[PDB]
């Protein structure tokens, strides 16, 4: 992503998205 | 035992980056191919399973993630730090876990690929202080361990 910061959250929304699928 | 798990954390780490490599040449970094069936090594496997599903679905933001990590590698921490925390800002979960994990996977990979060798051990210290400094080993912890994977 364009920062540091918006990439960690787009790593937590794949988390979740793990978190719901497994 | 938080400390218990933060040191399975090393071990759990190791395996992953192993078998996800491994799965990823079925389809290269020398030092992901040594140093490994014992209870950690197997969560790491599973976790590498499902990790290299997330990577094939995800590789473009992956892939742009790596923009930041200057080709020396001179910023490492800051990078790693950084990004994790904001991934673990909103909370933690165990899909989180696997993304912090597959993140240290892909990072590791990369500085190797920009030439700095022998620095996979230092991306495992990253990845098993900053679980302990942020709450992540408590937490697996309270749900039992790093061994509360398998399910
Ligand atoms: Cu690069």
């Amino acid at each position: 992503s364009s920062t540091m910061g918006q990439v960690g959250r787009q790593l937590a929304i794949i988390g979740d998205d793990i978190n719901r699928r497994y | 035992s938080e400390e218990q798990v933060a040191q399975d954390t090393e071990e759990v780490f190791r395996s992953y980056v192993f078998y996800r490599h491994q799965q990823e040449q079925e389809a290269a970094d020398p030092e992901m191919v040594t140093l490994p069936s014992s209870t950690m090594g197997q969560v790491g496997r599973q976790l590498a399973i499902i990790g290299d599903d997330i990577n094939r679905r995800y590789d473009s933001e992956f892939q742009t993630m790596l923009q930041h990590l200057q080709p020396t590698a001179e910023n490492a921490y800051e990078y790693f730090t950084k990004i994790a925390t904001s991934l673990f800002e909103s909370g933690i979960n165990w899909g989180r876990v696997v993304a912090l994990l597959g993140f240290g996977y892909r990072l590791a990979l990369h500085v190797y690929q920009h030439g700095l060798t022998g620095f996979l051990g230092q991306v495992t210290r990253f990845v098993v202080d900053f679980m302990l400094h942020h709450s992540i080993a408590r937490w697996i912890a309270q749900r039992g361990g790093w061994v509360a994977a398998l399910n």
